[PDB]
RNA sequence: GCCUGGCGGCCGUAGCGCGGUGGUCCCACCUGACCCCAUGCCGAACUCAGAAGUGAAACGCCGUAGCGCCGAUGGUAGUGUGGGGUCUCCCCAUGCGAGAGUAGGGAACUGCCAGGCA
RNA sequence: ACUUACCAACCCGAUGCAAACUGCGAAUACCGGAGAAUGUUAUCACGGGAGACACACGGCGGGUGCUAACGUCCGUC
RNA sequence: UCCUCCUAAAGAGUAACGGAGGAGCACGAAGGUUGGCUAAUCCUGGUCGGACAUCAGGAGGUUAGUGCAAUGGCAUAAGCCAGCUUGACUGCGAGCGUGACGGCGCGAGCAGGUGCGAAAGCAGGUCAUAGUGAUCCGGUGGUUCUGAAUGGAAGGGCCAUC
């Protein structure tokens, strides 16, 4: 919401000025923002894997989706159509809401020292970090959870280049460094 | 992309139409506007149409691309049809999914009088 | 060949039957279909699956 | 001795051996031996050929192999009756046609690749002639 | 080891082209189990079961390539 | 006359790549979505109510021979009939005559209906 | 943590081979239609009577054998 | 005994104690219909996680997949997911293919009744080709066909089936 028209107002004409875009939908935009877990120990028991769907559902807050394997490995001895890993893609004012959630407090808890690394882009745009930490958000409480997996996550991006989705990222608060 | 998978959706009875041989009703959806025509069952002729480019059926309304101006054009495909002739034509949904506003168009002509 | 033969009978009072085949120890419940009757000429429920 | 190193059949049918042969031109060399009749050749006579022009130069200039034993041949055993299924493969050959290169070489002098592959020559069985790269 | 176990009676390829046969819907006009390069032209009925075409009334048979992928239908002249 | 949309003919000389260009209309993006409808989760898709803005993406059009594609003439291979030879292979008379490759071509053409612009 | 007198996947260029390979592709043969001539209907259907089901060699295309056999097993004359 | 390929000489067919592999099943959904979807593999980025699990993007365009051996097919999908369902219906069937015969196979269309779909339409099992055994003898159910003086019954016939 409130960064949602902070894009509108502001920052789209920071990245105008900066890249001398002839025009405004030239300036990259946010998508999606996918949060995934893979906790890939349901081979062991089905409850870690119900486990790991409420505490990502805990951060999300509608529901998560379990993800089938695409084939028999023999080397993770993985079966096909075996649920091993939970995501979600949340998408417009649920994504602002999160990301608003994450930036704001959940980053500054993520070593403050180091933050998260500046170059993480595949080469289009998108820019993914693992927080390896659930209890950053703090939504639900952690003193009672069993286990302290972690968590991932990759926001999407419609940029040309890495520097163009490095510019609109800074147009934002994500620190980097 | 969109329009790609639309077709794909589309070919099967666009095409068993045509095997089974019968005079077709095609009808073309967009976000500000929407048409329809009846196709011969060779495929190559038309004989009837309208739509809502035309000055008539669209200066007659709030907005175009709502289901009350696909009613209003199946009327009019219903009634010129009529004047010419045809009858029993197939209707085909061209990749649509038949409920949103090609639901209307479909009810409006079979209400009219086309053998749907 | 664990499959073994079954007679599917019609419920109505007609002794018309089908035969077919099913699995006895992946799936023991009882099969229900319903069926064209030749002596009433109606579709009826069949039973007698094991 | 060349043979393939996996074979997606064991046994082949005799088949025929018409036509002129498809690889004609010196190639990768500067000279070349090229055969003027049709007829097997194994890979025993090739490994032998090979050999004698090896040794004839000893260390010097490099040498190409353009044929290669595909193709086995049967042979059932001495006192057995004809039928009881086909013969066990015994050895490879290589079908060649008239006009098949066979060696190349190219760093040396026309004065010694002549006497090498007049040695390699003595070896095959089929008669063979020296020729050399020219253009096109 | 092992040899002879061939099957038997591979049945037919190609039954005849124009008015061969002719009267009635035929049931030749098909390699049988082929499918690809003998399609239904429309003016003939569909495949059977086991991918035999055959006529609808009379006509004479034709063969034709067309549409994408260059696959080749057969058609019947309705007379 | 052009420009655009829909349905066809044909099925790469009709494709791909690179550069340029198009917004009156149309098209696509595009705003919202308490509802009709929907996501194995998500108005991403499908769907509904609209027209603030942009031709950026996509799409249409123009140029370009980098690739794909098409492709002679001639020769060669093979082959039916008749005849011959040192006959595991060939030759002659006659008829048919490739594949590959070379010169070269090539940035499609076309029918109907509807709309913008004369 | 560097080195490599070592080997080597994929890819690119050139060069061959395949009954169980094909992005190509004949000559013949076969099916169907029209036409002239020729042929004691040479064609088909029904009915009475049979014999025969050990084949041989030569040419052409092949499997097997050693492209050995007056060998052996197929197709066609 | 049956199925797939080559031998097999570009219609069919064609032998050898010739060269290679499979079958003697499975499914009540793995069938019908409606709606929707598209693969293998590689590269880049990212906690456990790595050569390979899951996620995002990009190459590639079927090298993926098919209940089972091989061939031929399949993007329209015959491949993948979901809703409702029992056409894996009954009596017929012009016409045709393949067999010495017994027989086997394909089949539009008609009558009755049924399922899916808004409708046009599709459905008489499964992408197709193997998964099989004649006759006799007898067993089970139905029948109002026969019933050895007459009325019944026994036995027999007919239909389904073992
Ligand atoms: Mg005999
Ligand atoms: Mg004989
Ligand atoms: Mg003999
Ligand atoms: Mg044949
Ligand atoms: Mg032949
Ligand atoms: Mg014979
Ligand atoms: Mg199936
Ligand atoms: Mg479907
Ligand atoms: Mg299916
Ligand atoms: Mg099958
Ligand atoms: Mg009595
Ligand atoms: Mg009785």
């Amino acid at each position: 919401a409130k960064l949602h028209d902070y894009y509108k107002d502001e920052v789209v004409k920071k990245l105008m000025t900066e890249f001398n875009y002839n025009s405004v939908m030239q300036v990259p935009r946010v998508e999606k923002i996918t949060l995934n877990m893979g906790v890939g120990e349901a081979i062991a028991d089905k409850k870690l894997l119900d486990n790991a769907a409420a505490d990502l559902a805990a951060i999300s807050g509608q529901k998560p989706l379990i993800t089938k394997a695409r084939k028999s490995v023999a080397g993770f001895k993985i079966r096909q159509g075996y649920p091993i890993g939970c995501k979600v893609t949340l998408r417009g004012e649920r994504m602002w809401e999160f990301f608003e959630r994450l930036i704001t407090i959940a980053v500054p808890r993520i070593r403050d020292f180091r933050g998260l690394s500046a170059k993480s882009f595949d080469g289009r745009g998108n820019y993914s970090m693992g927080v390896r930490e659930q209890i950053i958000f703090p939504e639900i409480d952690y003193d009672k959870v069993d286990r302290v997996r972690g968590l991932d996550i990759t926001i999407t991006t419609t940029a040309k280049s890495d520097e163009e989705g490095r510019a609109l990222l800074a147009a934002f608060d994500f620190p980097f460094r | 992309d969109k329009k790609s998978a639309r077709i794909r959706r589309a070919t099967r009875a666009r095409r068993k139409l045509q095997e089974l041989g019968a005079t077709r009703l095609v009808v073309h959806r967009t976000p500000r506007h929407i048409y329809a025509q009846v196709i011969a069952p060779n495929g190559s002729e038309v004989l009837v149409a309208a739509s809502t480019v035309e000055k008539a059926i669209a200066e007659q309304l709030k907005y175009t691309g709502n289901k009350d101006a696909a009613a209003a054009v199946g009327k009019a495909v219903a009634e010129r049809a009529l004047e010419k002739g045809i009858k029993d034509v197939s209707f085909d949904r061209s990749g649509f999914q038949y409920h949103g506003r090609v639901q209307a168009l479909a009810d409006a002509a079979r209400e009219a009088g086309l053998q749907f | 060949g664990i499959r073994e033969k079954i007679k599917l009978v019609s419920s109505a009072g007609t002794g018309h039957f089908y035969t077919t085949t099913k699995n006895k120890r992946t799936k023991p419940e009882k099969l229900e279909l319903k069926k064209f009757d030749p002596v009433v000429r109606q579709h009826v429920i069949y039973k007698e699956a094991k | 001795m060349l043979q393939p190193k996996r074979t997606k059949f064991r046994k082949m049918h005799k088949g025929r051996n018409r036509g002129l042969a498809q690889g004609t031109d010196v190639s990768f060399g500067s000279f070349g031996l090229k055969a003027v009749g049709r007829g097997r050749l194994t890979a025993r006579q090739i490994e032998a050929a090979r050999r004698a022009m090896t040794r004839a130069v000893k260390r010097q200039g490099k040498i190409w192999i353009r044929v290669f034993p595909d193709k086995p041949i049967t042979e059932k055993p001495l006192a057995v009756r004809m039928g009881k299924g086909k013969g066990n493969v015994e050895y490879w050959v290589a079908l060649i046609q008239p006009g098949k290169v066979l060696y190349e070489m190219d760093g040396v002098p026309e004065e010694l690749a002549r006497e090498a592959f007049k040695l390699a020559a003595a070896k095959l069985p089929i008669k063979t002639t020296f020729v050399t790269k020219t253009v096109m | 080891g092992g040899s002879t176990r061939n099957g038997r009676d591979s049945e037919a390829k190609r039954l005849g082209v124009k008015r061969f046969g002719g009267e009635s819907v035929l049931a030749g006009s098909i390699i049988v189990r082929q499918r690809g390069t003998k399609f239904h032209a429309g003016a003939n009925v569909g495949c059977g079961r086991d991918h035999t075409l055959f006529a609808k009334a009379d006509g004479k048979v034709k063969f034709e390539v067309k549409g994408p992928k260059n696959r080749k239908f057969i058609s019947i002249e309705a007379e």
